[PDB]
RNA sequence: AGAGGGCGUGAAACCGUUAAGAGGUAAACGGGUGGGGUCCGCGCAGUCCGCCCGGUUCAACCCGGCGGCGGGUCCGGCCGUGUCGGCGGGUCCCCCGACCGGCGACCGGCCGCCGCCGGGCGCAUUUCCACCGCGGCGGUGCGCCGCGACCGGCUCCGGGAC
RNA sequence: GACGUCGGCUACCCACCCGACCCGUCUUGAAACACGGACCAAGGAGUCUAACACGUGCGCGAGUCGGGGGCUCGCACGAAA
RNA sequence: GGGAGCCCGCCCCCGGAGCCCCGCGGACGCUACGCCGCGACGAGUAGGAGGGCCGCUGCGGUGAGCCUUGAAGCCUAGGGC
C-alpha cells in the first residue's frame, strides 16, 4: 500500500529526504559489488572475511545423490515408530526389543547425540557412529548394518 | 531559559499491545484492572509481558518447563507462561503439571492432559489466583532466534565468532583471504 | 458475551455516525443514541427501550425478556404507557428500579420519556 | 425567542484572522491556503520581525468552547428526519444542520420535526 | 467443549416442527475480525485482471 | 451490627482528632523552643563580642556554615566545567536560588563559578521568607507547594521534620539532616531584582554583582523575593 | 505500469479455515447480524434452519 | 438562444463600462485601532425559560385477566461440566446412582415484586389549561454600563516600636 | 434605550502609528552588481519486479509450506472459491 | 468463649442509616482505543518518527443515504467552524 509508505509524507519537502548538500545521484560509488579491492575494501574485510581468494580442490561433475546421507540422533529415535510400540516396552516380561528401521523413515546415518531411554532396541542403519553404538550397547540393544 | 536536554525525555516502552485481536485486548483490560488495583507485582509483570511482541515472548518447550518445575520447593505450583507451550519429542516421561499459557500446541496439550495435568487460561488464572499466589512464572529463551548469531562483534575481527551473512555456505564462497593464514591473514 | 460483541461492534457498526466530531448509534433500544458499551441495546443481556407510541400519544417501554436469545421475534416485550406525564415516569422507574433490571439506565429512560411526552404537545404560536 | 443552550460561556479566541500563505498577495497562482515555508533563506520560515505569522499549536482554542457556535451549540449535519431524531437527547448542546443537497420538499418536514422535538436548526428558512 | 444448545428446524410455512439439531461446534469458534479482514483483503485480489 | 459499627467509626474519628491535636501541640512547642534558641544564639554572639572588647582582645566570629547562591547570568556561551558545576548546584535557570552548605569542597566549587553566581550569608528573616513565600517541595519528582505540614511530614518524618519550623531550623542551623532537607526543597524561582543591578559582568568588589557579597546578599534577597 | 505486477496474493489454508470458521460463528449472535444492517427483527430464530 | 450552426456547463490570466473609496516617498505585506459601505441576527422590550410551593378523570386501596423480573427447599424433569460405577458400543458413544462447578443451557408449579387492561373508588386525594406571586433552585441578561465586598499577584504611601 | 437606533471578532474600501528588502537554489556567507522566474490554466518527477537484512501482525509449531499437478462449472458474480 | 468494669434485658435491619462514607447496588464520568488529576517542558536547517473527523480517484460492505419540488461543476461585498 503506497498510502502507508514514506513517499506520501515527503510531499512539500524539496530534497525528498536525500539531503540538499549531497544530492541523490545515479551511482556515486559504483554499480553492484564494484570496488571490493579499492574504495570499498574496509566493508568487505570487516563484514565478509574470506571473500577474495581460492581454496580447496575442484570437483568437475558433482552429483548430490552420491553424497546423500541424512542423519538422525539418538535423542529422537523412538519418534520414528508409533507410541504404542514404545508403550509395549519394559513389558510382556520377555524383552521384546522392537526393531527400528531408520531407512524406512528416510535416514541412513545414526548419530549419538542425546540420552537413550533404558530399553533394548534393534536399530538397522546404513552407517553407525562409535558413540551411538556405545549408547545402544550400554542400553542393551544391538546395531544391525543394512546395505 | 533552562538548559535541559530533551533527547531522552520520551520513554519508548510499550503501553498497549500492537495486535488488534480482541481476546488479547480483553485479557489486557482484565490484567490492567488487576495490576492497577492489587498491590501484587505478578500482575504488573503479566501485563508487561502481554504488551510484548512475538519475538519478546519466545515459546517455552515442554522439557524446559518440566526441568524448571523439577527444582525443589516449587512443587504443586501453577506454571504461568505468556508465550506458547510447545511439545518436546525427545522426552518420554511427562509429569502432571498445572500450566497457564496463551497457546498450547495440540501435541503438547494431548501429552499434558494424558499425564493428568491441568491446562488453564489467564482469565481462569484470575479467578483461581487473582494475586498470582503459588505460581511459578517462566519464559522461553530470548536469545533462541538465529538473528543473535549474526549480532555482536563484526566478522573479520580478531576474537570474533559471529556468523556472517552468506548466500550459501561452501568451499569457495568464504574461508579465503581474510580467514586463511596461507591467504594473506586471519583474525 | 457483551464485551466480546462490543469489541467487534465498537467501530464497524452500521449504526455508527461520524462526521463533525460527534458519535451516535441509531440502533433500536438505545437511549441517548450514544455509541457506548453501557448504552447499547443489541449486545446487552438486559436492555431498556423507550420510544413514542405509533398512535402519537403516550410512550412504549421495551424490555428484553432474556429468557432466550437467538430468537429476536420473541426476545423483546413491548408495553405502552399513556398517562398524565407523571404516573408514566413512576411506572418506568418502578419498572427499572424495583425489578433490578439494568439500574444504570433508570434516569436515562426517565429523561427520554419526559422528552417524548414533551414532543407530542402543541409546538409554539 | 430561540432555544437557549444549556451553558453559554464566554468564547475567547487566541486569533481570528486567517493564516495567509507567504507571497499569496503578490501572485494569483499562489492561493490563500497555508503552506509551510521551507526555503533556506525565508524571512517567514525563521520568524523575522514584522512578517507573516505561522500557525502554531499555541493558537489552539480552549477545549470547553472548541467547535462552539456563537449561539452556543455545535453543528451536526442532518440529511433526513431519521438522522434528525438522533439529536433528541442532545438538543440543548447540539443543533441540526440541513444538507445543501436536501430538496425543499423534505426540508420543511425536517424543520417541522425539529420544531416538534425542540432542536434548533441553523438554516430553518433556507430554500422555501 | 462449550455448551451447544439445540436449534429447532422450521417448516416451509414457519411453525417449527418437532425435529431439532444440536448446535455445531463451529458456531462456538472464536470471533477474530482481524483475521477475517486480513484473509478477505488478501483473497479479494485473486479475481483481478491485469492492466 | 449497625450500631456497633457506627460507634467504632465515631471512636476512630475521635482518636484521629486527638492525634491531630497532639501533633499540633508538639509543633507549637517546637516552634517556641526554636524561638528561644534563636534568641539565645543572637544574644550570645553579642555577649562574646562585648566580653572580648572589654579587654585588649578580639573576638573572631565563626565562619558561616550556610550560604545562599543566586545565578545571575543566562545559559548562553557557558564553559563545560562552569555549566557542570551550575547543574550540580541545581541552578539551571537564571535568577534561581539555593542553599549551599559551606565547606572546603563547596567553597572551591563556588570559586569555580564566581562570574556566574552571586552568593552570600543569609539571615534568619531571609530563610524564613524564602521558605514561606517561595517554598516548594520535591514530592514524587514533582514541584508541590508547601501549603500544609502534611507534605513536609510525609517527606521528612523519618528525620524528625514535621513542620516548616523544622525546615527553617535545619536550613538556618545546618544540622545532621541538612542534606535531605535541602534536597527536598525545590530550587527557588526568584523574580528579577527590583531597582536594577550594578553590573552583571564583573565582580562585586569592583562595583559589580558577581562574587561573594557576604552581608549584602540580604538586600538582593529582599529586592528579588 | 507492467502486466507482471504481483496481482495475486497468497493466504495459508489454515488461516483461511480459521477465517471461515470465525465468520460462520459470527453468523450467530443476533447483535452482530443486526450490526450488519440485516432486518432480522421478526425472524423466529437467527440460526434459521429449514427443511 | 441568459442553448442562435466550432452553438452543453463557461473558471483564471486580460479587457470595456457601471457603483463606491482613495491617491506627491513604486506597488504590495504583518500587528492595533478608527471611519465608510455590504448584507446578516434581532427587536416596535428580548427581558429567556425549566422544576418545586402558595393563592376533565383517576393514582391511594381492593377484584379478575395478561406479560415480565428474582429466589431458594433444586421443589420435579430436561440441560449441562469433572470424577467415581456398568466395558455396557488409542480416539469417538449409551444407564442409573453420588458429590461437586448448578455454570444466564430450558421449562412446570410456589413466593415476593413490577407494568398494562377491564370493574369499582364522585371528590380536602388525583390530573390539563390561564393568572398573581420574581417565594426556593439552575443556566441566562438584546446592547451600553456603573457599584460593593472577598481572594491571588504586583507598584507605592503614612505611622509607630527594637 | 430602542423604527433609522443596536451586535457582527473574520472578510469590501480607505486612513493613521510601529514593523517590514523577492521568492527557490549552490553556498562559511544572498536583498545582492550570483543563477531561474511577464501572467494564467491543465499535465509534471522516489514507481514496479526480483534478491537480501531487521522490526511488526497473524496461523501452525519440531515442524511448516503450497510451487506445480489433479478432482468439483457450462466463467454472471469466477479466470474466484 | 469464659471472667468482669469506671438489678436485668436490649446494644435491632439501610427497600431505609439518609449520607464528607454506606465493605447491600452503584455515574451526569464507562466511544476503558473512554474519561479524570497532578507537575515539568515548548528554537530549528540536513534528517528521522507519529497523528490527521486534511484532500483526489476507483473497488468490497454499509447509510430503507441525497437528487428534475433540482446532482456534479462554477461565481459570490453572505453566516461560521
Ligand atoms: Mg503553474
Ligand atoms: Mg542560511
Ligand atoms: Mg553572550
Ligand atoms: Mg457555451
Ligand atoms: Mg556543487
Ligand atoms: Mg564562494
Ligand atoms: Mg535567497
Ligand atoms: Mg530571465
Ligand atoms: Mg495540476
Amino acid at each position: 500500500p503506497s498510502r502507508l509508505r514514506k513517499t506520501r509524507k515527503l510531499r512539500g519537502h524539496v530534497s525528498h529526504g536525500h539531503g540538499r548538500i549531497g544530492k541523490h545521484r545515479k551511482h556515486p560509488g559504483g554499480r553492484g559489488n564494484a570496488g571490493g579491492m579499492h574504495h570499498h575494501r574496509i566493508n568487505f574485510d570487516k563484514y565478509h572475511p574470506g571473500y577474495f581468494g581460492k581454496v580447496g580442490m575442484r570437483h568437475y561433475h558433482l552429483k548430490r545423490n552420491q553424497s546423500f546421507c541424512p542423519t538422525v540422533n539418538l535423542d529422537k529415535l523412538w519418534t520414528l515408530v508409533s507410541e504404542q510400540t514404545r508403550v509395549n516396552a519394559a513389558k510382556n516380561k520377555t524383552g521384546a526389543a522392537p526393531i527400528i528401521d531408520v531407512v524406512r523413515s528416510g535416514y541412513y546415518k545414526v548419530l549419538g547425540k542425546g540420552k537413550l531411554p533404558k530399553q533394548p532396541v534393534i536399530v538397522k542403519a546404513k552407517f553407525f557412529s562409535r558413540r551411538a553404538e556405545e549408547k545402544i550397547k550400554g542400553v542393551g540393544g544391538a546395531c544391525v548394518l543394512v546395505a | 531559559g533552562v538548559d535541559i536536554r530533551h533527547n531522552k525525555d520520551r520513554k519508548v516502552r510499550r503501553k498497549e499491545p500492537k495486535s488488534q485481536d480482541i481476546y488479547l485486548r480483553l485479557l489486557v483490560k482484565l490484567y490492567r484492572f488487576l495490576a492497577r488495583r492489587t498491590n501484587s507485582t505478578f500482575n504488573q509483570v503479566v501485563l508487561k509481558r502481554l504488551f510484548m511482541s512475538r519475538t519478546n515472548r519466545p515459546p517455552l518447550s515442554l522439557s524446559r518447563m518440566i526441568r524448571k518445575m523439577k527444582l525443589p520447593g516449587r512443587e504443586g505450583k501453577t506454571a504461568v507462561v505468556v508465550g506458547t507451550i510447545t511439545d518436546d519429542v525427545r522426552v518420554q516421561e511427562v509429569p502432571k503439571l498445572k500450566v497457564c499459557a496463551l497457546r498450547v500446541s495440540s501435541r503438547a496439550r494431548s501429552r499434558i492432559l494424558k499425564a493428568g495435568g491441568k491446562i488453564l487460561t489467564f482469565d481462569q488464572l484470575a479467578l483461581d489466583s487473582p494475586k498470582g499466589c503459588g505460581t511459578v512464572l517462566l519464559s522461553g529463551p530470548r536469545k533462541g532466534r538465529e538473528v543473535y548469531r549474526h549480532f555482536g562483534k563484526a566478522p573479520g575481527t580478531p576474537h570474533s565468532h559471529t556468523k556472517p551473512y552468506v548466500r550459501s555456505k561452501g568451499r569457495k564462497f568464504e574461508r579465503a583471504r581474510g580467514r586463511r593464514a596461507s591467504r594473506g591473514y586471519k583474525n | 458475551s457483551a464485551h466480546l460483541q462490543w469489541m467487534v461492534v465498537r467501530n464497524c457498526s452500521s449504526f455508527l455516525i461520524k462526521r463533525n466530531k460527534q458519535t451516535y448509534s441509531t440502533e433500536p433500544n438505545n437511549l441517548k443514541a450514544r455509541n457506548s458499551f453501557r448504552y447499547n441495546g443489541l449486545i446487552h443481556r438486559k436492555t431498556v427501550g423507550v420510544e413514542p407510541a405509533a398512535d402519537g400519544k403516550g410512550v412504549v417501554v421495551v424490555m428484553k425478556r432474556r429468557s432466550g436469545q437467538r430468537k429476536p421475534a420473541t426476545s423483546y416485550v413491548r408495553t405502552t404507557i399513556n398517562k398524565n406525564a407523571r404516573a408514566t415516569l413512576s411506572s418506568i422507574r418502578h419498572m427499572i428500579r424495583k425489578n433490578k433490571y439494568h439500574p444504570d439506565l433508570r434516569m436515562a429512560a426517565i429523561r427520554r420519556a419526559s422528552a417524548i411526552l414533551r414532543s407530542q404537545k402543541p409546538v409554539m404560536v | 425567542a430561540a432555544l437557549r443552550p444549556l451553558v453559554k460561556p464566554k468564547i475567547v479566541k487566541k486569533r481570528t484572522k486567517k493564516f495567509i500563505r507567504h507571497q499569496s498577495d503578490r501572485y494569483v497562482k499562489i492561493k490563500r491556503n497555508w503552506r509551510k515555508p521551507r526555503g533556506i533563506d525565508n524571512r517567514v520560515r525563521r520568524r523575522f520581525k514584522g512578517q507573516i505569522l505561522m500557525p502554531n499549536i499555541g493558537y489552539g482554542s480552549n477545549k470547553k468552547t472548541k467547535h462552539m457556535l456563537p449561539s452556543g451549540f455545535r453543528k451536526f449535519l442532518v440529511h433526513n428526519v431519521k438522522e434528525l431524531e438522533v439529536l433528541l437527547m442532545c438538543n440543548k448542546s447540539y443543533c441540526a444542520e440541513i444538507a445543501h443537497n436536501v430538496s425543499s420538499k423534505n426540508r420543511k418536514a425536517i424543520v417541522e420535526r425539529a420544531a416538534q422535538l425542540a432542536i434548533r436548526v441553523t438554516n430553518p428558512n433556507a430554500r422555501l | 467443549a462449550c455448551a451447544r444448545p439445540l436449534i429447532s428446524v422450521y417448516s416451509e410455512k414457519g411453525e417449527s416442527s418437532g425435529k431439532n439439531v444440536t448446535l455445531p461446534a463451529v458456531f462456538k469458534a472464536p470471533i477474530r475480525p482481524d483475521i477475517v479482514n486480513f484473509v478477505h483483503t488478501n483473497l479479494r485480489k485473486n479475481n483481478r485482471q491485469p492492466y | 451490627n449497625f450500631a456497633e459499627l457506627k460507634i467504632k467509626r465515631l471512636r476512630k474519628k475521635f482518636a484521629q482528632k486527638m492525634l491531630r491535636k497532639a501533633r499540633r501541640k508538639l509543633i507549637y512547642e517546637k516552634a517556641k523552643h526554636y524561638h528561644k534558641e534563636y534568641r539565645q544564639m543572637y544574644r550570645t554572639e553579642i555577649r562574646m563580642a562585648r566580653m572580648a572588647r572589654k579587654a585588649g582582645n578580639f573576638y573572631v566570629p565563626a565562619e558561616p556554615k550556610l550560604a545562599f547562591v543566586i545565578r545571575i547570568r543566562g545559559i548562553n556561551g557557558v564553559s563545560p566545567k562552569v555549566r557542570k558545576v551550575l547543574q550540580l548546584l541545581r541552578l539551571r535557570q537564571i535568577f534561581n536560588g539555593t542553599f549551599v552548605k559551606l565547606n572546603k569542597a563547596s567553597i572551591n566549587m563556588l570559586r569555580i563559578v564566581e562570574p556566574y553566581i552571586a552568593w552570600g550569608y543569609p539571615n534568619l528573616k531571609s530563610v524564613n521568607e524564602l521558605i514561606y513565600k517561595r517554598g516548594y517541595g520535591k514530592i514524587n519528582k514533582k514541584r508541590i507547594a508547601l501549603t500544609d505540614n502534611a507534605l513536609i511530614a510525609r517527606s521528612l518524618g523519618k528525620y524528625g521534620i514535621i513542620c516548616m519550623e523544622d525546615l527553617i531550623h535545619e536550613i538556618y542551623t545546618v544540622g545532621k539532616r541538612f542534606k535531605e532537607a535541602n534536597n527536598f526543597l525545590w530550587p527557588f524561582k526568584l523574580s528579577s531584582p527590583r531597582g536594577g543591578m550594578k553590573k552583571k559582568t564583573t565582580h562585586f568588589v569592583e562595583g559589580e554583582d558577581a562574587g561573594n557579597r557576604e552581608d549584602q546578599i540580604n538586600r538582593l534577597i529582599r529586592r528579588m523575593n | 505500469t507492467k502486466t507482471w505486477r504481483r496481482w495475486h496474493r497468497r493466504v495459508n489454508t489454515t488461516q483461511k479455515r480459521y477465517a471461515i470458521c470465525s465468520a460462520l460463528a459470527a453468523s450467530a449472535l443476533p447483535a452482530l447480524v443486526m450490526s450488519k444492517g440485516h432486518r432480522i427483527e421478526e425472524v423466529p430464530e437467527l440460526p434459521l434452519v429449514v427443511e
